[PDB]
């Protein structure tokens, strides 16, 4: 609705799942993968990509 | 210019996150700790210093069940970090994995909602 803003957004938000990267019950990369994008995460890595990426539009 | 605030209990998130992320402003008010909350909230109205730095679900609830809802939160809900909450257990329990289990499945029931509306809803949330 950002770029063809021709719709709307109507309704609230409910069911928040947030969106996570499920691995077989054995993984060598789990953890590792874990606190690499918490790292990234406090160090604001994926805000900068959200501004580059998605967040660069308005109407 | 002004005596700006800074004011965290000890034994608390606030103290430690500030001083592990932000090890700066916390020695300009190192000697600024309230007692409590309620002088904590006593001596923000008595003004001398408009500042917490709390948590937001405690700030949320009392601004949202305020006395004329008065004092406010500077911003949108910006949580300088979303943790949350957790729940304790001894180490190596054999609960952990069932606790998880039932949590997200209360979770999924549409329950605590309930819970949190009947608990720490708020009179002026839908107020503008």
């Amino acid at each position: 609705a950002s770029q063809k803003c021709d719709l709307v957004t109507t309704g609230e938000l409910f069911f928040r799942s947030g969106f996570g990267i499920g691995m077989r019950k054995d993984s060598p990369w789990k953890q590792n993968v874990s606190l690499s994008i918490l790292k990234s995460h406090e160090n604001g890595f994926m805000e900068d990509l959200d501004k580059t990426w998605v967040r660069y539009q308005e109407c | 210019s002004p005596p700006f605030r800074f004011g965290t209990v000890p034994n608390g998130s606030t103290e430690r996150n500030i001083r592990n992320n932000y090890p700066y402003m916390h020695q300009y008010m190192t000697k600024f700790n309230q007692k409590g909350v309620e002088d904590a909230l006593v001596s923000l109205k008595t003004g001398k210093l408009d500042a917490f730095i709390y948590d937001a679900a405690v700030l949320n609830y009392k601004a949202g069940r305020d006395e004329g809802c008065k004092l406010v939160t500077i911003g949108s809900g910006y949580i300088f970090a979303t943790t949350g909450y957790g729940i304790a257990l001894q180490k190596g329990s054999p609960w952990k994995r069932q606790i998880d289990l039932a949590l997200l499945q209360f979770v999924g029931d549409g329950e605590m909602e309930e819970l949190e509306t009947l608990w720490l809803t708020g009179i002026c949330h839908n107020e503008k």
